[PDB]
């Protein structure tokens, strides 16, 4: 499932944004 | 609305040419928590001895600010939150700054992180989402009607007030701009396709942004993820998206609009601008001045312990704040 392919993935946290 | 924004125009126009500065000083704050952090600065909950008030303050390192290149950004920022207002956007309530950091004292709001509450619930019933999608609708279109696009919208920048509303935060990509922009800024999971195939863009990215929340908040993830922004790049300049199954059709088809690669055919940048949003079928139910005057139901109400309570904001690792005993970047911040 989508949500599982989501959770296992590394982007469950807090995003950082890009600066540059 | 046109009769609103015309006059909301000209108080941000009269604060935007003469905006304040050194209206308060670091002493006259104690530090009680960090309730945030970024890669320049953290966020703290304060206390205001004299009022006996919790604010915000944010610490940004001005040698942080300056090896990362936001030093216009960071001026931006201070210069438009001291001038606009609304009731979804936080309040710039002081702002100064030292030998070592800028500062920015605001409104504190206890509810803590959508980010917080959507990861932990896993996702928002539609008519959840609708009724912040709502909020960030009528916030985009008053900074719009002022010339500013916002740049940084994600759960981790909008905040769950005590009457359950959100409040939109961080503006260090926000800017005054009539005209196209240029700079590569936000975050990857909700950067439009204009600005990762750097081709100058306009405020029609932070409706790309909006469609990119809703979803988030309807499904639990994002439309494109991966585990690095490359990746997440194709996925978004693909010209693609997959819904969950109990999305509804309007919201599908609102969505499908939002998201769209074609910004000559992109909703909220057309003709009928933000119109072609607020008045599209999944908002059929919304009462926009009814979410305006804060007096729609809250679907929900964070707790609240007691006054300066932080249950809903994470723990991170506290590091006391240092002020060297020379000036370290003067004329680049003079303005602040
Ligand atoms: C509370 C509160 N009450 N009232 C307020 C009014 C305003 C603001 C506020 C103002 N400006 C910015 C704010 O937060 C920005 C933060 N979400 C950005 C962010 C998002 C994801 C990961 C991050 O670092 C990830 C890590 C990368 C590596 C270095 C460390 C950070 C950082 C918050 C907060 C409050």
């Amino acid at each position: 499932t989508t949500y599982a392919d989501f959770i296992a993935s590394g982007r469950t946290g807090r995003r950082n944004a890009i600066h540059d | 609305v046109k009769e609103f924004l015309a006059k909301a125009k000209e108080d941000f126009l009269k604060k935007w040419e003469n905006p304040a500065q050194n209206t308060a000083h670091l002493d006259q704050f104690e530090r009680i928590k960090t309730l945030g952090t970024g890669s320049f600065g953290r966020v703290m909950l304060v206390k205001h001895m004299e009022t006996g008030n919790h604010y915000a303050m944010k610490i940004l390192d001005k040698q942080k600010v300056v090896k990362l290149k936001q030093i216009e950004h960071t001026l931006n920022e201070k210069r438009i939150l001291q001038a606009v207002n609304f009731p979804f956007l936080v309040k710039l309530e002081f702002s100064f700054k030292d030998n070592s950091n800028l500062y920015m004292v605001m409104e504190y709001v206890p509810g803590g992180e959508m980010f917080s509450h959507l990861r932990r619930i896993g996702r928002f019933s539609e008519p959840h989402a609708r009724f912040y999608a709502a909020q960030i609708v009528l916030t985009f279109e008053y900074l719009h009607s002022l010339d500013l696009i916002y740049r940084d919208l994600k759960p981790e920048n909008l905040l769950i007030d005590q009457q359950g509303y959100i409040q939109v935060t961080d503006f260090g990509f926000a800017k005054r701009v009539k005209g196209r922009t240029w700079t590569l800024c936000g975050t990857p999971e909700y950067l439009a396709p204009e600005i990762i195939l750097s081709k100058g863009y306009n405020k029609a990215v932070d409706w790309w942004a909006l469609g990119v929340l809703i979803y988030e908040m309807a499904a639990g993830y994002p439309p494109f993820f991966a585990d690095q922004p490359i990746q997440i790049y194709e996925k978004i300049v693909s010209g693609k998206v997959r819904f969950p199954s109990h999305f509804s059709s309007d919201l599908k088809d609102l969505l499908r609009n939002l998201l769209q690669v074609d910004l000559t055919k992109r909703f909220g940048n057309l003709k009928d601008g933000v119109n072609d949003i607020k008045n599209h079928k999944w908002f059929a139910t919304t009462d926009w001045i009814a979410i305006y005057q804060r007096k729609v139901e809250a679907p929900f109400i964070p707790k609240f312990k007691g006054p300066g309570d932080t249950s809903n904001f994470d723990d991170y690792e506290e590091e006391e704040i240092r002020v060297s005993i020379n000036e370290k970047c003067g004329k680049e911040f003079s303005e602040f």
